[PDB]
């Protein structure tokens, strides 16, 4: 009760958290989406031996 | 089996919303991945700022009845002090 920690975590992508009506929000949104896709598909156990 | 996520069906840009000032690049989810392979939590949806072209004449009046609140609601008959 003094100090808890996470147990179950519902997930949500970051590029949905970018503020709307910003300088270049939309293009940065899809850009960070492509970035997170390339991150999750770039290096992992799938690409190793 | 390292099942990948076929989760990028892209759609066409729709018309800009003048009052909301947002675009609707669409998407859809198709494949999750049943095994220990690549987890894909990519949320569906995309937004974009757009220059409004319509005058946006539609607006919500203050209920035309009684004293308007500071947020948009209205007194019916006895919501005074």
């Amino acid at each position: 009760n003094d100090a808890p920690v996470l147990i179950s975590q519902k997930l949500s992508p970051i590029y949905n958290l970018v503020p709307v009506k910003m300088k270049n929000a939309h293009l940065k949104k899809q850009n960070l989406e492509r970035a997170i896709e390339d991150y999750i598909n770039e290096f992992s156990v799938r690409k190793c031996h | 089996s390292h099942i990948d996520c076929r989760m990028s069906p892209w759609s066409e840009w729709s018309q800009c919303d003048p009052c909301l000032r947002q675009m609707f690049r669409s998407r859809s989810i198709e494949v999750f991945g049943q095994f220990n392979g690549k987890r894909c939590t990519d949320a569906v949806g995309d937004r974009r700022q757009c220059v409004p072209t319509e005058p946006c004449e539609d607006a919500e009046d203050d209920c035309g009845n009684d004293f308007q609140c500071s947020t948009g609601r209205c007194i019916k008959m006895r919501l005074r002090c």
